[PDB]
């Protein structure tokens, strides 16, 4: 129907919690995500 | 009560290395936000770095990275400073200032630097 | 009261399971049962008649 | 605390007879890991044990 495409920045250990089912800080508090969430979850690193 | 008092006033001729220390008595040490601070004669205030004792990093300003030298010795609660290379804009007071901690201690949480060093 | 929806679904899932086969089984076993007490009422009212 | 043991060797503190705030501990920003198995994070503090 339609496409939602959320963007942010995250730390390394923290883009494990980006997913249906995880709980910690970002998870909890910031961007929670669906448990029935369709969709792709893109990261990648952005040090430089 | 707690209070930070350092050593003397020392000078040296240009391009030599001077080290500055700074005594901690009072209160639960190695939690402060130790800060180095400056101040040129006649011009505002000049920060150079800083260092919490229990995490054992030190962070340096950009202007002073690679020229300074900051480390704190839990064991004598005293925090010391390394500084080489001196020119002669570089000649100032030296003061040492602490932070009080609050909170989770691993995320800044501080108050402001109530209690300073005499000069140095 | 212990578990948080995204878990407690996959727990309470197998409790409903479990559950669910359990009152499938009670039900077919009242319906042979019934099955059994029919035959024995239609053997009881032709007596009667 | 200051003295952790090994983990060949380690130690084990038992804690009875308290009320255990477990909102203090589980709203600390200090800890890296916090998971949870058989009881959810964030519900703790209505359990009694």
């Amino acid at each position: 129907t339609n496409v939602y495409a959320d963007s942010f920045v995250i730390r390394g250990d923290e883009v494990r919690q980006i997913a249906p089912g995880q709980t910690g800080k970002i998870a909890d508090y910031n961007y929670k995500l669906p448990d029935d969430f369709t969709g792709c979850v893109i990261a990648w690193n952005s040090n430089n | 009560q707690v209070q930070l008092v350092q050593s003397g006033a020392e000078v040296k001729k240009p391009g030599s290395s001077v080290k500055v220390s700074c005594k901690a008595s009072g209160g639960t040490f190695s939690s402060y936000a130790i800060s180095w601070v400056r101040q040129a004669p006649g011009q505002g205030l000049e920060w150079m770095g800083g260092i919490i004792p229990i995490f054992g990093t030190a962070n340096y300003a950009q202007k002073f990275q690679g020229r300074v030298t900051i480390t704190a010795d839990e064991s004598t609660s005293t925090a010391y400073m390394e500084l080489s290379s001196l020119r002669s804009e570089d000649t100032a007071v030296y003061y040492c200032a602490r932070r009080e901690a609050y909170g989770p201690r691993d995320y800044y949480y501080y108050y402001g630097m109530d209690v300073w060093g005499q000069g140095t | 009261s212990r578990l948080d929806p995204p878990e407690a679904e996959v727990q309470i899932d197998r409790l409903i399971t479990g559950r669910l086969q359990s009152l499938q089984t009670y039900v077919t076993q009242q319906l042979i049962r019934a099955a059994e007490i029919r035959a024995s009422a239609n053997l009881a009212a032709t007596k009667m008649s | 605390a200051t003295r952790f043991a090994s983990v060949y060797a380690w130690n084990r503190k038992r804690i009875s007879n308290c009320v255990a705030d477990y909102s203090v501990l589980y709203n600390s920003a200090s800890f890296s890991t916090f998971k949870c198995y058989g009881v959810s994070p964030t519900k703790l503090n209505d359990l009694c044990f």
